[PDB]
């Protein structure tokens, strides 16, 4: 498959997440995602196809994973938005207001700014620390989605917020939504990974 | 808050 941010991908058949950044770890191919959509050795599919398997992730506490892929994958440098694609070119963090958009297998492509850095959401599974708030909306299905700069900056991997019962956020104000993402810096550190760029 |  190719491996695009923002693409649905499931897990062990049954969870959907959506894939955040392709990446390499020396000759290994993988993409990074959020922590809490699988455990170690969970099954990733693509259309289907088994694609990798969770290689490692850290959830809750914080919230990220990579998942590393078979040979056959096809790594690109780009973000998904409909049908054309943002360029990855690095990871330099923005800072609080920012514009920034996100893409997922639910809510498509979204844009807002960043509106915090450093936020701790209280899930039931527990806290997950150091967060940075954008108000750009996402529903359930976009977790571990990509979040990135207009100028192709990566930023971070989709974590969670503040959903409504129609499992999404884009039906408030952009003033009350609070979308969740993991910062990208510390997940490449932590596991060693570069990102794929163009 | 929720994970997603």
């Amino acid at each position: 498959a190719n491996i695009v941010g923002g693409i649905e991908y499931s897990i062990n058949n049954a969870s959907l997440c959506s894939v955040g950044f392709s990446v390499t770890r020396g000759a290994t191919k993988g993409f990074v995602t959020a922590g809490h959509c699988g455990t170690v050795n969970a099954t990733a599919r693509i259309g289907g196809a088994v694609v990798g398997t969770f290689a490692a992730r850290v959830f809750p506490g914080n919230d990220r994973a990579w998942v590393s892929l078979t040979s056959a994958q096809t790594l690109l440098p780009r973000v998904a938005n409909g049908s054309s694609f943002v360029t990855v070119r690095g990871s330099t963090e923005a800072a609080v207001g920012a514009a920034v958009c996100r893409s997922g297998r639910t809510t498509g492509y979204q844009c807002g700014t960043i509106t915090a850095k450093n936020v701790t959401a209280n899930y039931a599974e527990g806290a997950v620390r150091g967060l940075t708030q954008g108000n750009a909306c996402m529903g359930r299905g976009d977790s571990g989605g990509s979040w990135i700069t207009s100028a192709g900056q990566a930023q971070g991997v989709m974590s969670g917020g503040n959903v409504q019962s129609n499992g999404n956020n884009c039906g408030i104000p952009a003033s009350q939504r609070s979308s969740l993402f993991e910062r990208l810096q510390p997940i490449l550190s932590q596991y060693g990974l570069s990102l794929v760029t163009g | 808050a929720a994970p997603l």
